RNA sequence: CCAGCCCUAGAACAGGGCACA
């Protein structure tokens, strides 16, 4: 197996020079061996990615999937140990910065068919892993407008040279 | 009938990534201005709503403790009543359960 | 900015409901009996 | 005096950053306030803020992001409090939204604060060759149908009244300004430092001496947001774009003794209480009439 | 094509919907509130209020008491249906039950549920959504209209 | 087809492991402080002058 | 410097894991400027224990120390002060040694701060202390 | 509903006026638009008013299938083929 | 504008209504 997601929670960083930023806090948090599947889990992780983690669970707590009540307590938990381990005030300034699901170890059983036929049935496990960045989420990105277009356009043809030419 | 080819990852993902298939986002959701607990603006408050239901199941846990038989039932009205009340001149001659329990806030005398 | 949806009963109050429905009524009322006369304020030439 | 619009706006947020850098280094250190939360929701929870640095919105913060979202005022124990106010002493908050049982405190606020946005817009709207000078924001209560703000304008300009056209494009004026999301700050300052500030508006330094004669310390409450600066009464919502509609409805011109004022009178809804067409056309048209309520 | 239909199909059939609806109306009667299915209970509100109406036709109608026998499958709640229930309904024509959604059922189905209640019943009361107070500031706009239009008269 | 999962952690300790130990617990120092010295409340105003 | 193995030599199995446990997963800057007053040994003790005829000398010795610390964050950020002000403290080290071992190196055993000390310097960053999480069926009790 | 009716230059009528049934008069002949009754997904017999098969000598699963849709050669179906839906 | 509730509209999604009463 690999378990990598949790040692990303370690590493540190060299103080910061005056003058410099201050770099977001990031909080690494994950799941192992959940009984849902991992597509239906995927969907989940899918809908609260980059969103509040308020709004998340105000999300998760009225989705009625089963993984719904796993995301929302993996979130909660996660908010827990940026407020107590890491020194991230405003415990509602976190945002899901990354969102994913993964395969765990299956569990091969036998589902029988008839006139002595079998198939190989496959109890799925899954992982579901989140990363918190602390500050407000990023704003959703706009569809290109016709001015964009047009300018994209415009440089398209302005980039063009006499091909075989020279 | 039988699949003639594999399905590539490619048009597999077009097909379970369409919004069609995707979780709709919920626009209905609020605070219940009681509790602070969250809630559609359509349903009633999952909390409230426990409360409710809790002591209304142990006023009928009294209720059924009081009638000793499963077909007893009274032919009168009914009133509960609280730990430090006692019957109006209207609550008269009705059925009178009584609960060692303060009266709630949100129980109203009536 | 995540707005929530809403309708027109949603900010409503109790008092304030039949009071929007009459005055909606009496306006349609107003404006159903105003054009009740199109020959009189400026028909188009026939 | 020889003194550009530009100019003006420039020194105007010069001293007012000034006067905001001697109030932060009034206080050198950084003491530890206990605040507790009296709201409904959530007692018995307690906050270790910073003194003269962590406001009711940081408050809030920690609580969830619903609060920032509904919660439009506080109550620090005893009085209205804007949320981008910084605190002072260990205290106890109360958060106060549109929808509450008595939000006439919130009212309030809302009324003035967009009654300072309109005096915003309608200061920059005109030309530079005119003098366009704000009087004050008449108090009306919110059972008048209109906010109003009264404006002085130059000599030559007392006898055109504005169009629709002229009523639309300051409503656009104030839709871009609600667009660009502009906090509302406050500052607590003297009388002395308010001369310095506004110096220019005799209406202005009338109104802040009669604020300051009432006050026995001599201290008067100025807001500022983007670059704009106004005195008003007690204290405003957090950001501008909680105003969702905003039209300006209406301009009476009431000729006095001494000189006449324009009253403009505007009608806004935020973005929690927002109307349907049809009633929000209804509540302008009743709008539109004449407003009088000054004591 | 189900144009006009009124009764939806429950249970294993009509008779077992019918059945259904009566053990959903005995428990009804008997515990003033009770919450199952919302479609169940949507189903249920007007047999309720039919139940009601032939409660209040009165006590010697034979036609009423044969309905209640019918219904009221423990034999206890039909004098209790017509000297608590009908009584209690006078001057009220149509109001007598109230059905509110309540969150779905916590177990997997998470079936759409709702509960039914007989108004005036002595149980704590459900949390009604109230509407919003004449202080807001759109309903004080209103009522400013209103006072105006009262004024104009 | 019959195959189960592996590794469940749990710490249990017991009485009877914990004292069939066949070497004892080589301790290098005790588990607190035994006579704790309670300094007179006059120390940063005696703590000014040296002598 | 994080070097457990000369950290171990010097202080003990009771003062190692609370100086090192919280500190863990965070960067330190302290240093050593000045000292008004030299450490004063204000009394030993002895503990004898006869099961095992053991016994450990603790001396409490006073310090008036004069140090600049500065805790910094996994994330590179200052956490509790600044690596510049040259705060005073006072403390109570309780030094402990086992008279049985042949080798017995002093060993720092506890650190005493008196109950009337100055409260320490306050955090950079707020905190929100929660309630009582409170069940459907329980009510909020005010205290005054 | 909101309707648009193809009128010459000359019966043209001011926006906003009312009309009523006296428009027509006794003794007329008229057009009538409206939208059907929906009866959803039906099935080809009752779309298109095909013929099943017969009900009991054998038949199995096909008492109301639309039966051959194309030909063999054709190795594809026609786009004005009567099949289930909409109706 | 589309939360919810009805539908002679509909597999789902869509579509028509919710002020007279
Ligand atoms: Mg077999
Ligand atoms: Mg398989
Ligand atoms: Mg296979
Ligand atoms: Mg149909
Ligand atoms: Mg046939
Ligand atoms: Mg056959
Ligand atoms: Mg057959
Ligand atoms: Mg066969
Ligand atoms: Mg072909
Ligand atoms: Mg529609
Ligand atoms: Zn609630």
């Amino acid at each position: 197996i690999s378990r990598k997601w949790e040692k990303k929670n370690k590493i540190v960083y060299p103080p910061q020079l005056p003058g410099e930023p201050r770099r977001p806090a990031e909080i690494y948090h994950c799941r192992r061996q959940i009984k849902y599947s991992k597509d239906k889990m995927w969907y989940l992780a899918k809908l609260i990615r980059g969103m509040s983690i308020d709004q998340a669970l105000a999300q998760l707590e009225f989705s009625d999937k089963k993984g719904a009540q796993i995301i929302k307590e993996v979130l909660l938990e996660a908010q827990d140990m940026a407020v107590r381990d890491h020194n991230v005030e405003f415990r509602s300034n976190l945002y899901v910065a990354e969102s994913t699901s993964g395969r765990g170890q299956y569990l091969k059983r036998i589902r029988y068919h008839g006139r002595g036929r079998f198939g190989i049935m496959e109890k799925v496990f899954c992982h579901y892993f989140v990363k918190l960045v602390e500050g407000p989420p990023p704003p959703r990105e706009a569809p290109k407008t016709a001015v964009a277009h047009a300018r994209e356009y415009i440089q398209e043809l302005r980039n063009r040279t006499i091909t075989h030419a020279l | 009938a039988a699949p003639k080819n594999r399905r590539s990852i490619e048009v597999n993902r077009c097909r379970r990534r369409n919004p069609q298939k995707l979780i709709k986002v919920k626009n209905n959701i609020d605070v219940c201005p009681e509790c602070g607990h969250l809630k559609q603006k359509h349903i009633l408050c999952g909390y409230c709503y426990e409360k409710v239901r809790k002591e209304t199941a142990e006023i009928r846990r009294q209720m059924g403790k009081q009638e000793g038989g499963p077909f007893r039932a009274p032919t009168t009205e009914t009133v509960v009543l609280y730990s430090g009340e006692t019957p109006s001149e209207q609550d008269q001659g009705k059925r009178i359960i009584e609960r060692e329990r303060k009266r709630p806030s949100w129980f109203t005398q009536n | 900015h995540g707005k929530s949806v809403t309708w027109w009963d949603e900010h409503l109050s109790e008092e304030n409901v039949p009071f929007v429905k009459q005055l909606v009524s009496d306006e349609n009322k107003a404006q159903l009996a105003s054009k009740l006369c199109p020959l009189k304020d400026e028909p188009w030439p026939i | 005096s020889q003194l550009s619009p530009t100019e003006l706006i420039e020194m105007q947020n010069d001293l007012f950053n000034k006067e905001k850098n001697r109030q932060l280094s009034l206080t050198p250190r950084t003491e530890k306030i206990e605040v507790k939360h009296v709201g409904k929701t959530d007692p018995g929870t307690v906050f270790v803020m910073n003194k003269n640095i962590s406001t009711p919105y940081s408050c809030a913060m920690h609580l969830s992001e619903w609060y920032c979202r509904k919660s439009i005022l506080a109550l620090v124990d005893g009085q209205p409090w804007d949320m981008y106010k910084p605190l002072t002493k260990s205290c106890e908050i109360k958060f106060l939204t549109f929808k509450d049982d008595d939000p006439g405190e919130v009212n309030k606020a809302y009324w003035r604060s967009c009654a300072m946005m309109m005096g915003c817009v309608i200061e920059r709207a005109f030309k530079d060759e005119y003098v366009v000078s704000l009087v004050r924001a008449p108090e009306v209560p919110v059972i008048a149908g209109a906010f109003c703000y009264d404006v002085v304008l130059d000599k030559r300009l007392d006898e055109w009244m504005p169009t629709k056209e002229n009523l639309h494009s300051f409503t656009k004026d104030a839709r871009a300004l609600i667009y660009k999301d502009l906090p509302f700050e406050t500052l607590e300052v003297e009388a002395k430092v308010a001369l310095e500030i506004f110096q220019h508006n005799k209406y202005k330094l009338d109104f802040i001496e009669e604020k300051a004669s009432q006050n026995p310390e001599r201290i008067v409450k100025l807001h500022r947001f983007g670059d704009f600066i106004d005195v008003s009464e007690g204290p405003l919502i957090p950001r501008t774009s909680i105003c969702f509609q905003y039209e300006v409805s209406a301009v009476h011109n009431l000729q006095t003794q001494s000189s006449l004022v324009r009253r403009f009178q505007g009608l806004s809804l935020p973005v929690h209480l927002r109307a349907h067409f049809t009633i929000w056309n209804k509540l302008l048209e009743r709008s539109r009439k004449m407003v009088t309520e000054d004591k | 094509i189900s144009h006009g239909r009124v009764f939806r199909r429950l249970g294993l059939g009509p008779e077992s919907r019918i059945h259904l609806l009566q053990n959903l109306l005995t428990g009804l009667v008997r515990h003033e509130r009770i919450e199952a299915s919302w479609a169940r209970v949507d189903e249920l509100r007007g047999y309720a209020e039919k139940l009601i109406d032939y409660g209040k036709l009165g006590d010697t109608n034979e036609r009423a008491m044969r309905m209640a026998d019918f219904w009221l499958t423990e034999k206890d709640l039909i004098p209790k249906l017509f000297q608590v229930l009908a009584p209690r309904f006078q001057g009220q024509n149509g109001g007598y039950t109230r059905m509110l959604q309540i969150p779905n059922r916590n177990e997997q189905d998470r079936a759409k549920m709702a509960v039914i209640e007989y108004k005036g019943n002595c149980l704590p009361p459900l949390p009604l959504p109230r509407r919003d107070s004449n202080l807001t500031l759109l309903n004080q706009l209103l009522q400013g209209l209103r006072q105006d239009q009262e004024a104009s008269s | 087809s019959e195959k189960e999962f592996v590794e469940h952690a749990r710490k249990a300790g017991l009485v009877i492991p914990h004292e069939r130990l066949e070497r004892p617990i080589h301790l290098a120092c005790t588990a607190g402080i035994f006579d704790a010295y309670v300094p007179p409340e006059g120390d940063a105003r005696i703590s000014s002058l040296s002598k | 410097n994080s070097d457990h193995d000369r950290l171990h030599t010097l202080v003990t199995e009771n003062c190692f894991p609370d100086m090192v446990w919280d500190i863990r997963y965070k960067t330190v800057r302290w240093s050593f400027v000045e000292s008004l007053e030299p450490p004063q040994v204000v009394q030993v003790r002895c503990s004898s224990l006869m099961n095992q005829g053991n016994i450990y000398g603790q001396v409490t010795v006073r310090m008036h120390t004069r140090q600049t610390l500065a805790i910094y964050d996994r994330f590179g950020r200052l956490m509790y002060g600044q690596e510049d002000v040259p705060r005073d403290v006072l403390e109570y080290v309780v030094f402990e040694k086992h008279l049985v071992d042949p080798y017995g190196s002093w060993r720092m055993h506890g650190k005493i701060i008196p109950p009337w000390a100055p409260p320490k310097q306050p955090i950079l960053k707020t905190v929100m202390i929660p309630g009582p999480q409170l069940k459907p069926w329980e009510e909020f009790e005010e205290p005054q | 509903k909101v309707k648009i009716f193809n009128v010459t230059e000359n019966a043209v009528i001011k926006p906003g006026t009312p009309l009523y049934a006296a428009h027509f008069r006794p003794g007329q002949y008229v057009d009538v638009t409206a939208k059907t009754i929906g009866k959803g997904f039906q099935g080809v017999m009752r779309r298109w008013g095909f013929k099943g098969q017969p009900a009991t000598h054998g038949q199995t699963k096909t008492h109301r299938r639309p039966g051959a849709i194309s030909t063999g050669d054709v190795a594809r179906v026609w786009p004005g083929t009567k099949m289930p839906g909409q109706l």
